[PDB]
């Protein structure tokens, strides 16, 4: 039998029903969501990371001169410094004082460091969207499987086969382009490969960790060597990964609204409470029992003994009632106003039995759908005294939740009496107009 | 069998089994002579751009109907006004000239 | 010096122009498309084969029952057939008469083609769009590099930097699901997985072709043995893979528009011409020659010797003129009225040079830039004789491309003398209305 409903988007937060075959008792079901993630699809752009200044030794031509020559090396400098005079620990290196020449080389390349810290740059598109559930129907126990948010595939739990629609949002904490850093996601929009400036984000920028094109832009600018000393001095912008570590900000994990969790592997965005799920599950055949063989019950008589409109189940009942075969019989209500805490109650011959429910509504009015029967419940809900709380609200508020019996008494003097003021201007009007018309006639 | 396909200048591309695809492209070799008489310009044109060629040809016939009627229409009535004061004056000179631009 | 400029995005057709920097000679720049590919990205979603039946020996017990279990297997079927009397080779298997079941067992496996023959359903979501350009400019010969076509990538070719802009159509051939089956690829709304129906194309349905969990959906029933035999019967639907392969249909190679080239490794459109691409082109310092070290041409007059506004270059023309410092000096048409298949030209001190152009226009009227000076052709193309040619045009045809001298006269005919009619009227009318009025006064 396929049972068909919306449940809200919230983890931790159990979906309650009662499944309702004709000619069968209710079976209860409930239906909780473990997690949620929204799992985009990635293309790695580029890796970026801090550089390396790799610097051949220098070559010195005593008594002549040498021409640097191109070489594809990321950011390759060759300068040609004349009138060098080195000395070494063996003292004068050339022979001839102002004839002698020395030709310096360098270029970047990736750091040792870049193999572990480094940062991933993806282009984010929209991917899929799983959830863990966790289902428990009549006497089955608590069952859990992974399933596909995609409304089509469907999923076996416990002999039952589960169909979750789409979210109702198309909402993504991901922007089009984010970048991935340590266990942290930035939605930072890099600059595209080879368009990398010196000093900032992407100033090295390679295809993969292990790619053999890398692109590099530094002002790297060799200097003449000092004065009688062999070293290739440069000089050159610092890098830009590491200001960005300095100035990266508050990453995605703390700010993405909905209170998203973010992890990496796979990149995905958890427990985004948006919008609503619709749910399509088929209770196998053998759980519902048929109505003649279960508990008849009349006469319900519900007394609400206390109650608070807590975030909690700070509301409890009592409910009167008489039943044969003194069995077991579920308890629901399908009205938003409460949510049950107990799933089914065990019942005599005759007695009374308590339940719980947590609701918004300062006089909360909700049918308990006592199996096969029903009861309506009403009463005054005192406030909570607790200012915060370190748990979600179990219940529903409602627009009217917190209208009292004397607002709407105001509310409704205020409207009745400017409404009844008005019908009088204009029936004194008309009655007017027809003593006139008398006068005439 | 034969089969026959509309080229146009955009082109188009045929693949006859297990050969490589074909490409061919027509050329404004239309029928007509755009430097000749009307009916051999308007030939031309037909060929060349059937739709373009129609409508152009009723705008142009359209335009042509409401200005030659606009034009009568306006002479006309110039002439009624023109003469009315005159009608309705048996002995007066009524200029020669009179008929002759007003006429 | 950068160049800056927009280049229809056609394969085959160079773009030329001259690059003019104050105070140099103008430099001839030739920038031609090898090949555009739109590469999308693109996410395996499952793979589809024929599936294989795989049917375990049948358990025959005999004077006595046994029972079937459920086990992890796709499409798992058993079931126990009571009342079988096999016979063997070697004579009657069992001794009871009736007393013994025979208990059938099926599962659907991937064949072994399925490692060679198969469908793989596809995500698309934009990707990147890259091009092969081949450049030559001045005096040096045609370069080539792969660049990528979104307007920040550089690329170096031949000591130039090029920037190639993003298409300016977003349009793609691929929709967002698509199935690749050997070389070709059709747009295909696939099921999702789990959800593909016996004898259709997601029967069988699998995340990778190694993967060791199998989605099957066949409507596999195991029949009852025949009398006295032992063997497994079963019915099943015929393959739906099978059956796709047959009515698979148009694929997207066939179909894609714009003359889209379909190639799969990487999936990708091969020169769709759609849109144009802005280019940005870095030429070097060294390419450019003063002004007062070229060639100085005077005296220009062209004369249009031979046209035919066919797709190819069936103008030609000769251009007398007077110069100095015998040398070579570009040609270059800036208007689209009229493609010149030369580059360049060698001029004398005095004499004529000859050069081919392709134009739509039947009276086509364009400038001729030669180096440092211009002239102005003029003529009259005949019609082409050719109906369908091989080779697309090199020309662009204008809105009054086709418009000839005789229709231009005939349309100024009609607008002036329907004007004259209507201005005539008017004219009349405003002379009697003031001929009235003084008549009054
Ligand atoms: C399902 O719920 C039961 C009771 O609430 C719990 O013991 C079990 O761990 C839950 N399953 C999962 C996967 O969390
Ligand atoms: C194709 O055109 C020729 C004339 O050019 C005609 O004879 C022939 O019947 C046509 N065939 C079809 C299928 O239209
Ligand atoms: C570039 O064009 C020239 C002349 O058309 C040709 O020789 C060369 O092979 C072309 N480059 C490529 C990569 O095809």
């Amino acid at each position: 039998y396929e049972h068909t409903a919306v449940m809200p988007n919230k983890v931790g937060i159990p979906y309650k029903a009662l499944v309702e075959r004709p000619g069968y008792a209710p079976v209860h079901l409930q239906i909780q969501l473990v997690n949620t993630r929204i799992i985009p699809s990635t293309n790695l752009e580029y890796i970026t990371c801090k550089y390396k200044t790799k610097v051949p030794s220098p070559v010195v031509k005593c008594c002549g001169a040498t021409q640097c020559t191109s070489k594809p090396h990321p950011d390759y400098q060759c300068q040609v410094f004349s009138g060098v005079y080195p000395f070494m620990y063996g003292g004068a290196y050339c022979f001839c004082d102002t004839e002698n020449t020395q030709m310096s080389e360098a270029y970047v390349e990736r750091s040792e460091e870049c193999s572990i810290d480094h940062a991933k740059a993806y282009k984010v598109h929209t991917g899929t969207v799983q959830a863990m559930v966790n289902i428990t129907y009549g006497s089955v126990s608590w069952r859990s499987a992974d399933v596909y948010v995609n409304g089509e595939t469907p999923a076996k739990i416990g002999d039952a086969k589960l169909i979750i629609g789409p979210l109702s949002s198309a909402w993504s904490p991901f922007d089009n382009k984010v970048v991935v850093y340590g266990h942290e996601v930035y939605n930072y929009d890099f600059p595209e490969y080879g368009t990398g400036k010196a000093g900032s984000f992407g100033d090295l920028q390679s295809r993969t960790s292990t790619s053999n094109d890398l692109y590099a832009n530094t002002n790297l600018k060799l200097q003449r060597p000092q004065a009688g000393i062999v070293h290739t001095p440069f000089t050159q912008v610092p890098s830009g990964f590491e200001r960005w570590k300095k100035d990266k900000g508050a990453p995605l994990n703390d700010v993405a609204p909905f209170g998203c969790s973010i992890a990496l592997e796979p990149l995905r965005a958890e427990n985004c409470a948006v919008g609503s799920i619709p749910i399509s599950i088929d209770i196998p055949d053998a759980a519902f029992t048929r109505i003649s063989e279960t508990p008849t019950v009349s006469d319900l008589e519900c007394k609400i003994t206390e109650c608070t409109y807590a975030f909690d189940f700070g509301g409890i009942a009592t409910v009167a009632y008489k039943s044969s075969k003194a069995g077991n019989c579920p308890i629901h209500s399908p009205s938003g106003v409460a949510v049950i805490k107990e799933n089914d109650v065990t019942l005599a011959e005759s007695g009374s039995f308590t339940f719980h429910f947590s609701t918004a509504n300062i006089h909360p009015a909700f049918k308990l759908q006592v199996c096969t029967s029903a009861v309506t419940c009403k009463g005054d809900c005192k406030p909570p005294k607790d200012h915060i709380v370190d748990y979600a609200a179990q219940h529903t508020e409602s627009f009217t939740s917190a209208i009292s019996a004397t607002a709407w008494s105001w509310i409704k003097v205020l409207v009745g009496g400017t409404s009844a003021f008005i019908v009088l201007g204009l029936i004194a009007t008309a009655v007017v107009a027809l003593v006139l018309f008398f006068h005439r006639h | 069998t034969t089969v026959n396909f509309t080229v146009t200048g955009e082109g188009l591309e045929y693949t006859w089994g297990n050969h490589p695809p074909k490409r061919v492209w027509a050329q404004e070799s239309g029928e007509g002579n755009p430097h000749g008489w009307p009916h051999e310009v308007v030939v031309y044109y037909y060929n060349r751009y059937p739709l373009t060629t129609i409508i152009g040809l009723c705008t142009c016939v359209a335009i042509i109907m409401v200005s030659c009627v606009t034009s009568v229409w306006l002479l006309c009535r110039t002439r009624n006004l023109c003469i009315t004061p005159y009608k309705l004056a048996p002995n007066a000179q009524v200029p020669i000239l009179l008929a002759l631009l007003c006429c």
